[PDB]
RNA sequence: GAAGAUGAUCAGAUACCGUCGUAGUCUUAACCAUAAACUAUGCCGACUAGGGAUCGGUUGUUGUUCUGACGCAAUCGGCACCUUACGAGAAAUCAAAGUCUUUGGGUUCUGGGGGGAGUAUGGUCGCAAGGCUGAAACUUAAAGGAAUUGACGGAAG
């Protein structure tokens, strides 16, 4: 959100759920941010270098967080043949 | 009083009214 | 009845959590020690505290007590529970040398890129 | 307010259920609503099963049982302590009491 | 569907239903029945003159305890008899 | 399940569905070629036949109607077309 | 019975979006449903949608992207003059800067901004934001 | 993506199959359906241990992404997992919560053992409901060892395994510990045999 | 002398976290009011209502005092606190504390053209508590806060200049009215608008980048 | 077994309790048209969540007994139930009482503070008892719903 002169009058551009695209509210304490380490070719975790996902408290409350991470990680290559698109 | 008996009392009083009016028709 | 109160129960377990190495199983020694360790206003409370500290020490020497940690219980337990047998009991040496998995699981093993010897067991019940 | 989701009876998918008489007071109570207990008691009390077996002319004679199904209205059952007042959350429990 | 018609051609049903149901509103009912014209002692007027018949003390309702000093007045316009309160400390002595 | 391929359901779950509840409804019935034991003459019979069908050659009942699939008489072999 | 297939379609889309699903199945399809979906897709409120031919009214599978707050029909389809569009957008839309009232005009089914661009009006059909 | 060295090795597959990890409960909830390979005719559900392995590696990579190892809290109210979580904490530097979980440990900031973990790992979602419930109050992600009947509410990473097995719990915890140390570099590579044996991490009765 | 007991408190006592928007971006729970005092120094509170509630006992009623406090900076942040205590002064002091702990950001937007600073809400919002439903509608630059004095005070402390309001239900229940209006004003950062459709990268949490400063 | 007759209890009980008892209870021809006629929840259509039972039909299949029964799977329809609360609600609670200020799938009926009063009057139906339709004057600041704490109970523990 910006004014006529172009300044970003918006404070706090919020985060969005990786699964449902909902805005993660300031007091949504059931929402989490999963951080998964990147692994180099030696099998070592690269320090301070992560794949990050955010889940709203709605998804976590419904129990869909596990299946959503399975899908998101499989699409990002973090997993192989664990999540299936067709049920 | 109980609603059922209140209804019965009013029914008997309507009955009396009708009988009283029938004298003069 | 002779039920000790919380002012003696918690004061005794603070003594155990704080001076276990210096404590003992003797009431007379515990009585003298708590008179130099704690400021007890009355002799009767001192004796009650030392008698329950002695009872707790006598119970600790017979095994672990619930709720009292004195900076040596876990130090002794960390290396007390390190037992591991030479044979793994999960290593496939107790059997003939191959898994006793069910034939249905054997299909899962074949589905994965694995060649694992199997003696299929069909309970079928 | 509504005290029970079952309205204190066991009528669902039904219009009318014919009544039964309370064993104790002969009150008409719907068959689904009545408190029903099946009792199978020995016909001879255990004190007398001995002297009656000694007085028996039959070797290995089995004493017959007494079979009965009792129907109580809510008042009969509560008064006779067949059922008792339970807490609001304990009312929902409908498994037989774990005594036997 | 909220229990009222929504069709584009159901204006008659909506208008008639509202017309039937405004009779449950006593302000509308009293306005159209003309109860003030027929039943009100003043006949719908704000004020009305009359002749004082007698000075009467009326006991107040509980929990209050007092004698509210009113008068019986016969209205000139229609001859009806009403009770009228005389406000303030001692204004009954002004009314004969 | 929030993300799911509705256009390509798994054929296993697709086969358990009611005949009207698939993406495109399709009958589960079929037509059969019935060989009576006496002779060999193709007779097309509906799987869920409501008629006691008799073959043209010999007046022998091939199937007896039931609630669902028709029941073939003894000595009658069917082959799905 | 089934009196409005557009209302059924939009209700199904709303329930799937509220539950976080990324796809929804609509049955039956129609031209009005497809053109309403085309307006929503053109403005980015839905993703790709798919028409399934079953030699009947048809079926649709819609991909949802989580941007849709609410879509709905307006029953009945009131006649809307150009001067009434302001009243409808005031009542239905959350703000003056986004959201669309969908109309069916003789120039076609379109949002109220396009209707203002070509200076046409018809019957109100629904909304989306 | 991932090097092929991270694939399920035959040795680990032998451990997993010999430990009855693949035996899942009779009744499976709808959310655990992807983890079931096939139902055994007695009624037990066979767990796709390839998926179990991959979830183990993903979970260990999330654990390895936490900077302070003590910020990882490993929980077990079951007695079968208490030794496993205690040894996991010893090897990895995590903070173990064995036995009873005191309600308010995450929300009540004046309690004795008030912790603020960045990640909570659970032996069983059913018996550790309190830890999951409070983590959902203070934005704590949850990794849980889930059986086919385990609830999935407020569980982010589910490791499909047998939660009710004496050897299953210890093996899964041992596998996580090995992978966390491999990723951290404590174990030099993915081929060196680890000193610790899966018998350690197995619950021992007071008899011994 | 404040000694923080939380990771967030330690990171705020040090200069690691300097604005409440970093707190809100990661939904960090706030449990120490000194965090809010440090990051939002210029806060104004208002005791909207004081009520006496009674618990009947064997001897007689047991009366306690219930205070409702609205806190805000008139620049996009507002909180609401309700606390019961034996005394009015203590009830007010604790309600101020939890009003600080509940401070949330609000989204100001434009009615019509985006000329100048935002003056109104970006969309229609509604909140409900009990039977009371409070609806806030964006209003042009002339109209002030068209609301009852209770909701108007919350809007002023939140920094909204121009807004229409409508309430339904038992609005005389002041606590429910304030809770419903507070929920509505907080829904501005929950309503997805097209200018927020762009995907933003998930930054690392400050508790992650400053893990050692929040250790102990 | 209404009414009634009678013996108890009681200060009085033509009440409760006991013994009899007439209409009635049953049936045939007609009337009556009302019930807490209740799920106090209109009907039709769509969608939204997990689970195990169960009745009817159909379709695939057993370490089972003797074709049928049973067992294991699917499904359509029902009668329900358990869990959760996404959601609703004032709450009790509700898989509908949800998809309702982010307010519009179709449609019928009903309500508008408490009484007066389902009364009066007119009409109409009925053999009658009565049914249906149905006011006003006047009067009144609450009546009422759900829940909380306590107090009490000839309620339980
Ligand atoms: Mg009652
Ligand atoms: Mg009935
Ligand atoms: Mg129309
Ligand atoms: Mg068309
Ligand atoms: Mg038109
Ligand atoms: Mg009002
Ligand atoms: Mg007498
Ligand atoms: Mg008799
Ligand atoms: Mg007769
Ligand atoms: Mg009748
Ligand atoms: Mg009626
Ligand atoms: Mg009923
Ligand atoms: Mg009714
Ligand atoms: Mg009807
Ligand atoms: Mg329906
Ligand atoms: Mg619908
Ligand atoms: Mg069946
Ligand atoms: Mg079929
Ligand atoms: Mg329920
Ligand atoms: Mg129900
Ligand atoms: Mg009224
Ligand atoms: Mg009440
Ligand atoms: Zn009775
Ligand atoms: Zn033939």
């Amino acid at each position: 959100m910006e004014n006529d002169k172009g300044q970003l009058v918006e404070l706090y551009v919020p985060r969005k759920c990786s699964a449902t695209n909902r805005i993660i509210k300031a007091k949504d304490h059931a929402s989490v941010q999963i951080s998964i380490a990147k692994v180099d070719e030696d099998g070592r975790a690269i320090a301070g270098e992560n794949i990050t996902y955010a889940l709203s408290g709605y998804v976590r409350g419904r129990g869909e967080a596990d299946d959503s991470l399975n899908r998101l990680a499989q699409q990002d290559g973090l997993l192989k043949n664990v999540w299936s698109y067709s049920r | 009083m109980r609603d059922k008996w209140r209804k019965k009392r009013v029914r008997r009083l309507k009955r009396k009214r009708r009988k009283v009016r029938a004298r003069s028709k | 009845g002779r039920v000790r109160t919380k002012t003696v129960k918690r004061a005794s377990k603070v003594l155990i959590e704080r001076f276990y190495p210096k404590l003992t199983l003797d009431f007379e020694t515990n009585k003298r020690l708590t008179s130099e360790i704690a400021v007890i206003q009355s002799k009767r409370l001192r004796n009650k505290i030392a008698g329950y500290t002695t009872h707790l020490m006598k119970r600790i020497q017979k095994g672990p007590v619930r709720g009292i940690s004195f900076k040596l219980q876990e130090e002794e337990r960390e290396r007390k529970d390190q037992y591991v047998p030479e044979v793994s009991a999960l290593d496939l040496s107790h059997t003939n040398g191959q898994l006793e998995i069910d034939a249905d699981t054997a299909d899962l093993v074949k589905s994965l890129g694995f060649k694992i010897p199997v003696q299929t067991v069909s309970i079928s019940a | 307010p509504k005290k029970r989701a079952s309205n204190g009876r066991n009528k669902k998918g039904r219009g009318h259920v014919k009544p039964v008489r309370c064993l104790n007071c002969a009150r008409c109570v719907p068959k689904d609503k009545a408190i029903k207990r099946v009792t199978i008691r020995n016909m001879v009390e255990a004190a007398a099963v001995r002297d009656l077996s000694e007085a028996s002319v039959y070797a290995e004679y089995a004493l017959p049982k007494l079979y009965n199904k009792l129907h109580y209205c809510v008042s009969c059952a509560i008064h006779a302590r067949i059922v008792r007042v339970r807490s609001r959350t304990d009312r929902k429990i409908r498994t037989p009491p774990q005594r036997k | 569907g909220k229990g009222k018609p929504r069709g584009l051609n159901s204006a008659r049903k909506l208008r008639v239903h509202r017309r039937n149901n405004r009779w449950a509103d006593q302000a509308y009912k009293a306005r159209l029945l003309g109860t003030a014209f027929k039943s009100s002692p003043f006949g719908g007027s704000s004020h009305a003159k009359g002749i004082v018949l007698e000075k009467i003390g009326i006991e107040s309702k509980q929990p209050n305890s007092a004698i509210r000093k009113c008068v019986r007045v016969q209205l000139i316009k229609n001859g009806k008899k009403v009770t009228a309160f005389v406000p303030n400390d001692g204004c009954l002595n002004f009314v004969d | 399940v929030l993300v799911q391929d509705l256009l390509h359901p798994s054929p296993a779950t697709e086969a358990k569905q009611h005949k009207l509840k698939t993406l495109v409804q399709q009958p589960r019935s079929f037509f059969m070629d019935v060989k009576c034991q006496g002779c060999l003459n193709i007779t097309t019979v509906f799987s869920h036949a409501q008629t006691a069908v008799t073959c043209d050659s010999c007046s022998t009942v091939l199937c007896t109607p039931t609630g669902g699939k028709a029941k073939l008489t003894e000595g009658c072999s069917f082959r799905r077309k | 019975t089934r009196t409005s297939v557009l209302a059924d379609a939009l209700n199904a889309i709303n329930n799937a979006e509220k539950t976080g699903k990324r796809q929804v199945l609509i049955r039956p399809s129609s031209k009005v449903i497809i053109k309403f979906l085309t307006v929503m897709q053109k403005h980015g409120y839905i993703g790709e949608f798919e028409y399934i031919d079953d030699h009947r009214s048809g079926k649709i599978v819609v991909q949802l992207n989580g941007r849709l707050n609410k879509c709905g029909v307006i029953q009945p389809r009131f006649n809307v003059k150009i001067n009434d569009i302001e009243r409808w957008t005031d009542n239905l839309l959350p703000a003056r800067q986004f959201g669309y009232v969908i109309l069916t005009t003789s120039a076609g089914i379109m949002d109220h901004e396009e209707a203002r661009r070509k200076h046409v009006s018809g019957k109100i059909l629904g909304f989306v934001y | 993506s991932l090097p092929a060295s991270f694939d399920l090795t035959p040795e680990d597959a032998k451990l997993l199959l010999a430990a009855n990890v693949h035996l899942g409960a009779k009744n499976v909830q709808v959310h655990n359906k992807p983890y079931v390979y096939k139902t055994r005719p007695d009624g037990m559900n066979i767990i796709n241990i390839g998926k179990t392995w991959e979830k183990i590696v993903l979970a260990a990579r999330i654990i390895a992404a936490v900077p302070n190892a003590s910020d990882v809290a490993v929980c077990s109210s079951r007695t079968f997992g208490q030794r496993a979580v205690l040894k996991f904490a010893a090897h990895t530097g995590a903070t173990a919560i064995a036995g009873r979980f005191t309600p308010g440990n995450f929300t009540n900031y004046i309690t004795r053992s008030f912790k603020e973990p960045r990640l909570v790992v659970v032996t069983d979602p059913r018996t550790d409901a309190q830890a999951i419930k409070e983590s959902s109050y203070v934005n704590i992600p949850v990794i849980a060892l889930t059986d086919m009947d385990s609830p999935s509410e407020y569980v982010d990473v589910a490791i499909p395994c047998n939660n009710k097995g004496k050897h299953s719990i210890g093996l899964i915890w041992w596998l996580l510990a090995r992978e966390v140390l491999r990723l951290r570099g404590i174990i030099p590579d993915r081929t060196t045999e680890w000193s610790v044996m899966p018998d350690l991490y197995f619950y021992r009765d007071p008899e011994e | 002398g404040w000694t923080p007991v939380t990771k967030l408190g330690r990171l705020v006592k040090a200069g690691k976290i300097t604005s409440v928007e970093q707190i809100y971006l990661h939904s960090l729970p706030v449990k120490e009011y000194q965090i809010i005092d440090l990051l939002l120094p210029d806060l104004k509170d208002d005791v909207m209502k004081i009520r006496s509630v009674q618990k009947q006992t064997r001897a007689g009623q047991r009366t306690r005092m219930k205070a409702v406090v609205v806190i805000g900076d008139s620049n996009g942040h507002v909180g609401l606190g309700i606390k019961t205590a034996k005394e009015v002064a203590s009830a007010i002091k604790a309600a101020i504390v939890i009003a600080k702990l509940s401070i949330i950001p609000i989204r100001r937007g434009y009615w019509g053209s985006n000329l100048g600073q935002p003056h109104s809400l970006p969309c229609k919002v509604t909140g409900k508590c009990g039977s009371v439903a409070v609806r806030l509608i964006p209003a042009p630059r002339g109209k002030g806060i068209v609301a009852s004095p209770v909701v108007k005070r919350l809007m002023q402390l939140a920094g909204v200049e121009d807004v229409y309001t409508s309430s339904s239900g038992s609005t005389r229940t002041t606590e429910n009215t304030l809770k419903a209006a507070f929920a509505a004003i907080g829904n501005t950062y929950s309503f997805l608008t097209p200018n927020l459709w762009a995907e933003t990268p998930l930054a690392a949490s400050p508790l992650e980048v400053y893990a050692e400063e929040a250790a102990a």
